[PDB]
């Protein structure tokens, strides 16, 4: 979610929405994510309707496409983050460097989490951060 | 339901892969029943669920083994109808292997019952036929003891309907006559004849007496009792009929017993199978006979060869897929392994030479893999290898015109030469001529080759 975003999302909403009071109807899901560009199977738009009397609103349509496009988000941060280091691209990363680019600031915890990391990373020593993203993001 | 439809298809395959075998084949009989309609994707989960069941019991369990072969029979028979189909090919490989360690909404189809008549000369052996019937129950009957009366009541021990066979009319017979009518009907409609053979054959109570020939003694064989299986499928799904026109002609839905048929116990089965045999073990009492009127995956390699001959034909126009799941299978007989073996090793040569100057992408990647393992089956196993050292040194003249597909067709020759040497040089001269025109301007790979395979 951002300036654009959010206003994109009230935009299409509010464009789609008629009588004023920040209701739409029930069938207008599949329409207001084509108008966003948005065409996922059935099953997954039935759930978000029944996570919405039959009146589909606003806020968990904000807080339910947030959660979209945070996995989309979550797949090119995580590539671009690691992207920054290992400079000959292919997500392998010893295990030195694996305490050098963890140790960042924010958590910069002690010993503990690195060895987290170390007891289990699969160290070859060159890990891919596929092992990380299973283990860490449970 | 997306992840509601994946979390019970994650839940049937963990209390699978948990359990032994037997439950496992009692499901693998739905298994083999649902992989009709493979070609949706969640009836090819259940497929997978099943591989995953074949690669568990491949070991000890690979009754039920027919069924494993029919299964594996019907699936590479519908399988090769058209992702989600290279998900299936790569299952089958490991149940391709499993099976060669074993050769190492309900609807029911009822048939019209009251269309075709029936000859007088089995209408004189339904006099004895009902008789006997009738006498079987009551002779049931009289294992309870019961005696004639006059009202009917089920607590004073009478049941007014025990008569003798004088004191029965044509329509006090007519209510046990029609099952046994049209049951007779639905036998003989089907095209099938029972003729001549030779001639056959605790204290009592009250009432009619039969001293009926014992029926608790009498078996007939194994196809025999198959016609009697497939009869008792027939009268169950006839009574399974006459309750779903009866379940909604009040204004509701079904009963939950509307399942396949494999699914239910054993005295559901067992009673419509009693109503088949009464016939049948009454026949073979008198005499009558019932007339009709491993190496299944050994057999089906040559169809299946043949089917890859066509492959190859037509392969490489999408098909690739379909051709790589044919190499797997070749494969999964390859490390499960006789002249239908050497038919086999000719259609291979065919499926090789079929397209040899048109060496789409992935199947020619996949294509060294299959011939290592037609090399490790080569290795695991007539003077047609001559003609086909030819064929051979055709295809690497279609394949070393051109990215190191001169270096894949060496790597083959090593692979053909390794499969022959391991247990005429005039294609050896023809491959030494190669080498000294396309050695000196990949190459060195085919040098060490050359080198080497030369045995």
């Amino acid at each position: 979610l951002t300036e654009e975003q959010i206003a994109e999302f009230k935009e299409a909403f509010s464009l789609f929405d008629k009588d004023g009071d920040g209701t739409i109807t029930t069938k207008e899901l599949g329409t207001v994510m084509r108008s966003l560009g948005q065409n996922p199977t059935e099953a997954e738009l039935q759930d978000m309707i029944n996570e919405v009397n039959g009146t589909i609103d606003f806020p968990e349509f904000l807080t339910m496409m947030a959660r979209k496009m945070k996995d989309t988000d979550s797949e090119e941060e995580i590539r671009e983050a690691f992207r920054v280091f290992d400079k000959d691209g292919n997500g392998y990363i010893s295990a030195a460097e694996l305490r050098h680019v963890m140790t960042n600031l924010g958590e910069k915890l002690t010993d503990e989490e690195v060895d987290e990391m170390i007891r289990e990373a699969d160290i070859d020593g060159q890990v891919n951060y596929e092992e990380f993203v299973q283990m860490m993001t449970a | 339901k997306g992840c509601s439809l994946t979390k019970a298809q994650r839940d049937s395959i963990e209390v699978c892969l948990l359990s032994r075998p037997s439950m496992m084949q009692h499901l693998l009989r739905r298994l083999v029943f649902d992989v009709p309609l493979l070609n949706k994707m969640p009836l090819k989960l259940l497929t997978n669920h099943y591989e995953r069941c074949w690669k568990y019991y491949c070991l000890p369990g690979g009754a039920s083994e027919e069924e494993l072969h029919l299964s594996r029979k019907l699936f590479w028979g519908i399988f090769d109808a058209l992702y989600e189909q290279e998900l299936f090919k790569l299952a089958l490989p490991c149940l391709s292997a499993v099976a060669g360690a074993l050769p190492p909404n309900f609807n029911p189809q009822p048939v019209d019952t009251s269309n075709i008549t029936i000859p007088e000369k089995l209408e004189y052996f339904i006099n004895k036929y009902a008789e006997h019937s009738h006498d079987k129950w009551s002779m049931d009957k009289l294992a309870n003891g019961w005696i004639y009366g006059e009202i009917y009541s089920d607590s004073s021990k009478v049941q007014p309907l025990m008569k003798p066979y004088k004191l029965l009319s044509e329509k006090e017979k007519e209510i046990y006559r029609w099952p046994i009518k049209e049951s007779l009907k639905t036998m003989l409609a089907w095209g099938w004849r029972i003729e001549r053979t030779r001639e056959g054959d605790v204290d009592a109570a009250h009432g009619y007496s039969p001293r009926a020939i014992d029926m608790s003694n009498v078996t007939l064989s194994r196809d025999l009792h198959a016609m009697a299986e497939m009869m008792a499928e027939n009268y169950h799904n006839i009574w399974a009929k006459k309750k779903k026109l009866e379940l909604e002609s009040k204004g509701g839905g079904n009963h939950p017993l509307l399942v396949p048929y494999d699914t239910l116990t054993a005295k559901e089965k067992a009673k419509d199978r009693e109503k088949a045999q009464d016939i049948l073990k009454f026949l073979q009492i008198n005499g009558y006979a019932v007339s009709r009127g491993y190496f299944l995956s050994a057999a089906s390699r040559p169809l299946c060869s043949g089917g890859h001959a066509s492959n190859k034909e037509k392969e490489m126009v999408f098909c690739k897929l379909g051709v790589l799941v044919r190499h797997r299978i070749s494969l999964f007989g390859n490390d499960a392994t006789l002249h239908i073996l050497g038919q086999t090793l000719d259609a291979r040569t065919v499926m090789k030479t079929g397209l040899e100057s048109v060496k789409f992408l992935d199947n020619a990647a996949e294509d060294l893999e299959k011939t290592m393992e037609n090399l490790k089956q080569g290795q695991f196993t007539t003077t047609v290898a001559l003609l086909p050292m030819l064929s051979s040194l055709f295809e690497h003249i279609g394949q070393h015109q051109f990215l190191e597909d001169v270096q894949v067709s060496c790597y083959r020759i090593l692979t053909s030469l390794y499969a022959l040497g391991t247990s005429v040089e005039r294609q050896r001269s023809a491959l030494g001529e190669c080498l000294a025109a396309f050695a000196g301007a990949a190459f060195l790979e085919t040098h060490l080759d050359k080198h080497n395979i030369y045995s």
